[PDB]
């Protein structure tokens, strides 16, 4: 999930997309 | 800002400002 | 912390405060 | 929505628990 993506590894605008309404 | 390391209330922050008026969904434990 | 007016980023705050490990979603257009 | 409960008016616990997973 986004913590695996975003904060355990590197970020990316990509990724945090996924997470907008 | 997006492309580090973004844990907790920096990570909200990043969603915040990319997302903007469509807001988003903060899911850790998914 | 939570019975004032909360916008934009405060409100974020608030949610990721009070909804802790169980998240959160945050809709402004709805 | 979230707006009008917790910016435009004054917010609460009980509805900001609303919006948790």
């Amino acid at each position: 999930g986004i913590v695996e993506q975003c904060c355990t590894s590197i970020c990316s605008l990509y990724q945090l997309e996924n997470y907008c309404n | 800002f997006v492309n580090q390391h973004l844990c907790g209330s920096h990570l909200v922050e990043a969603l915040y400002l990319v997302c903007g008026e469509r807001g988003f969904f903060y899911t850790p434990k998914t």
